[PDB]
């Protein structure tokens, strides 16, 4: 319980603009998929292949930091660092890390989201996709501002529809995209359990009707619930 | 923006954002003991200088804290606000709170005071070898005390309350970005692995 | 005083917040790429809706309309809604309250942009009943923490007047458009939520007698989208 | 408002008493023949020294502080009163006094230069005890007779408000040096005496319902005897 | 001589030493960026601290003072470092000696910038009492090193002067700020380090006869944080 | 009638002052009667000693 005090010059505004409070590449989804070789299909959607819808809600950190404000409109630079991992044991020298390439694909709004991954649609060629490997570095895509509204309603007082329940603050806007990553290469005899750690950077900011940040802890992505 | 005024922690959610005033409170009397302190618990915890400049590590500059009376027309009583400086000790009685810097606000006409501090200044240091100890700043008091008896009409409440404010003006300045602590990961969001389907 | 609509507002000085510092207008060259025939700049719409006054105790917590949701239903405004898919209008928030001179409060009249209110230790979304309340409005739980997980202590950063009942009764905040979009539908959607919030409870030597909080807004520059369209040529 | 000193006393408008007309001010020609060493304009001296609020009743009489006896053994004015021989000073009278606007009530904020009080019955002088009373201060036990043998109702003639409660809660009295002496010990001798003598009970149905009366006093163009001297050449 | 103070100390020529050949001054430019409110040009803290004279035998080794480990406790200087939580000042150290023509010795004057001393054969840091020694100040146990492991071959890179008795009794170093910080606190930090060092024990054909070492500092410039500030408007 | 609110005071006090114009004027001064000679004060004989 020291208790110190030192005199700051701090003679700067810049560090504090909004275009460099939030472009800081941070972790915002992260998951390890199960690549390795499924000759039955178990546990489907989600083994073969990384699916993320895009939003900053998922981690907590640079949720509480993006809804400090209503609206923004930011291309986001995804960077997808994936380390693979392999699953066992074969010798103990050296197991054998193949440079296997990795369809980083974005799939946007009005967009089919593959469900495997060996679909049709990591094909398409209307949906971007990027093809790099682990040996490379890791793949800097910056997406563009995917909203059909001029900014992203972290807050939408609102549902998607007149009918349903449960789209309160689900915009039929924002919607960034599906960030789905695959393995194109067809199963190894070994196997890895790749764990795609993307991140996003904010570029362009601009930033609308600035906030209360968030004080008790999230209780879930889609919407605002509090423990009080 | 408020502060947590009242620091006693039995008042806790609504009525910790505004102090009580009671004919009963009487004179020469600590009535709040807001610090000039940002990364400690306080008043100065769910403000806005205080949470955004908890995105910081160092947050040099100047505040302007506001206070509005929030009682009757005509409830008269003089109360005098006792800012006190990094260097010193904090004040007990309003004898040590008129030798400081102090202003004597009567909020029997005037039902919004305005108060200028200048230059604070703290940061966070990690000067321990890998210890993550964490260390905190003093480097200020905003003080409370009553003047005279707080007197109102019979028909009027004689418990009359007190909020407060606080702002930042244009030499206040944040440097050095970091995480803010006051959500942590929790990683069991009921949300979560929703959008990961 | 406010006469500019089909109902007026008798009250002492304005003191007007320009909510963000700006007035609220129809569509400038964002028109041409928005969803056409946005014609009508109707002025009937503006009539100043006198919501009906919720009732300030010391026991009470505080209370929401949301714009889109108060306003819908009832009037031209209402009428407008049912019939027309999507709107633009800015909304001037004016808070009334015939508090005696005698009386003790404070009240935060806050205008929210998006207010993506949370339940209360349930996980789930909060619904249509309990989201689209209406004319009356929905009362806050815990107003301290807004009903979002933000904290009260910081909602004056929003677009905000203030209910100190020993120097005003009055607040007026002329909020803008304050959407994302140019244009968005009023059943999906709340741009803006007036929120009235009590920091300080009414204080009287009694049990906190009466005092009504008479809630008055009126759509200023409404503009919905034009049925009446020349199909032809 | 009174933003020139460390201390800041926000009120309503002002209304000052030019106390004889005239203003402080420090030493002019009367430097060079008076005590030299003079030089220090002490300005953190000028901090508004609000002393502990007076509690004001029907049943009360009057309360005096002489203006040496306050703000002495506090503050800096306190510690350069310890430790400086002799000084000049006028003061700033500020009396405040938290009033509704349903209390009732006059006051005679008088200043008195040389308030040799008098005992009462006792032909022997008031000594240390019962003059050098401090930050508290005494009370008029004869507040008509001004304790000094005078009468209360020729006391306006002195440097003077009037805390008439149904038209103003606040005085201010600038004071000058008041002395024979331009430059005089604090220890021994007081300039002035601020004296808050109600003429009208505090009023109220209740049992004279609390008020508080907060005195602020600030030293203005305070200036003591400079220890700190070039004592070679 | 050196009458700029409020004490003089009479010597014979000056022969300052501009340390690194600046003198001292106040804030600058920096004055803004740094803590604010330090108006206070405080010179009544400018007063010529001699300390108490230390005995310079053949058998002696070395003494030193910190510069705010002297001059705080005692004076307009220490009052300030109690009641002011951060600082600047130059000093300006004059070291005399009544040393007779007949005496023998050299001594060097040598003020260090940031004398983070060791101890002796000990790995644990030195703390507060073998540090913040005071008025008197301490003793060099080893001044060939300077108790920081250092040589004292290599001490006249820092400012200093050189008291060879056949030529000068007097040494006069004028030290600026001497500080990373434009300001800094003088209870937690000292910016520089007076020491005496007889690189030469005093010598006489008796048992080395007695000189005192008289140790005269006056901070100049010395400039401190201002408590009176007008916390107002 | 004199009225005032319940909450507040009934018997509400007056006072009044008196001061004189320019045209007011003395002449052909007096000793005061306010005061007579005592004869018998504690402090006299004591200057007189």
């Amino acid at each position: 319980a020291i208790q110190t005090r030192t005199v700051i010059n701090q003679h700067g505004v810049s560090e504090t603009l909004v275009e460099n409070f939030l472009s800081r590449a941070a972790l915002v989804s992260k998951r390890s998929f199960e690549y390795k070789d499924h000759t039955s299909s178990t546990a489907q959607t989600d083994k073969n292949f990384f699916k993320w819808t895009i939003n900053t809600r998922s981690f907590v950190q640079l949720r509480r930091k993006l809804e400090l404000f209503t609206y923004l409109r930011f291309d986001a630079e995804i960077t997808i660092l994936t380390t693979v991992a392999v699953n066992g044991s074969n010798n103990n020298t050296y197991v054998g890390l193949p440079d296997l390439t990795l369809q980083a694909m974005f799939v946007p709004t009005g967009a089919l989201t593959p469900e495997k991954q060996d679909s049709f649609h990591w094909q398409s060629g209307s949906n971007a996709s990027v093809f790099f490997k682990i040996s490379d570095p890791p793949a800097r895509m910056t997406i563009p501002f995917m909203c059909i509204n001029s900014a992203y309603s972290v807050f939408y007082d609102g549902f998607a529809g007149f009918e349903k329940t449960g789209l309160y603050g689900i915009n039929p806007a924002d919607t960034i995209g599906n960030l789905c990553v695959r393995i194109v290469n067809e199963h190894q005899p070994v196997g890895f359990t790749v764990t795609v750690r993307v991140y996003m950077k904010p570029k362009h900011i601009k930033a609308w009707a600035p906030r209360p940040p968030r004080t008790l802890p999230y209780m879930s992505i889609a919407n605002a619930n509090y423990k009080g | 923006s408020m502060m947590e005024i009242n620091n006693t922690e039995s008042a806790v959610g609504m009525e910790r954002l505004k102090v009580d005033i009671s004919a009963l409170t009487d004179v020469d009397q600590l009535l709040f003991n807001i610090p000039l302190d940002i990364q400690l618990d306080g008043p100065l915890r769910n403000t806005l200088v205080g949470n955004i400049s908890r995105y910081y590590t160092h947050w040099s500059g100047s505040l302007e804290m506001t206070f509005m009376f929030c009682g009757s027309f005509m409830a008269t009583g003089k109360l005098i606000l006792c800012y006190t400086p990094p260097g010193g000790s904090c004040p007990t009685t309003r004898e040590t709170a008129m030798l400081g810097t102090h202003i004597v606000w009567d909020f029997g006409l005037q039902s919004s005071i305005t108060l200028i501090i200048p230059w604070i200044s703290g940061s966070h240091y990690r000067m321990f070898n890998n210890d993550a100890k964490s260390t905190n700043a003093n480097v200020g008091y905003v003080t409370c005390f009553m003047q005279t008896n707080l007197i109102v009409p019979s028909e009027s409440s004689d418990t009359c309350s007190l909020i407060g404010f606080i702002a930042a003006k244009d030499d206040f300045s944040l440097r050095l970005m970091r995480d803010s602590p006051d959500i942590g990961q929790i990683d069991h969001l009921h949300g979560a692995e929703a959008a990961y389907q | 005083l406010k006469l500019g609509n089909s109902a007026i507002v008798t009250q002492e000085a304005a003191n007007y917040c320009c909510a963000y510092g700006e007035w609220p207008n129809y569509l400038p060259d964002h028109e041409a790429v928005a969803i056409d025939k946005p014609t009508q700049p109707e002025t009937a719409t503006d009539r100043f809706y006198t919501l009906r006054s919720v009732k300030w105790e010391a026991t009470s917590t505080g209370w929401w309309w949301k714009l889109p949701d108060a306003l819908n239903n009832i009037g031209m405004f209402g009428q407008n809604v049912q019939h027309h898919y999507l709107y633009r209008s800015g909304f001037l928030i004016h808070v009334q309250c015939n508090a005696t001179k005698f009386h003790q409060g404070a009240l935060l009249v806050v205008a929210i942009p998006e207010h993506q209110r949370g339940a209360h230790n349930t996980t789930t979304s909060p619904g249509f009943d309990d989201i689209m309340k209406g004319e009356a409005g929905g009362t806050f739980n815990h107003p301290y923490v807004l009903d979002d997980g933000t904290s009260l202590a910081c909602a004056t950063i929003f677009p905000h007047q203030w209910i100190n009942l020993r120097t005003n009764n009055s607040a007026t905040i002329v909020l803008p458009w304050m959407n994302a979009a140019p244009m968005d539908f009023p059943l999906r959607h709340n741009q803006w939520t007036l929120a009235i919030i009590p920091v300080v409870p009414l204080g009287t030597r009694t049990m906190s007698s009466m005092v009504p909080i008479t809630v008055s807004i009126a759509p200023m520059c409404c503009e919905f989208n034009g049925l009446r369209h020349a199909i032809t040529q």
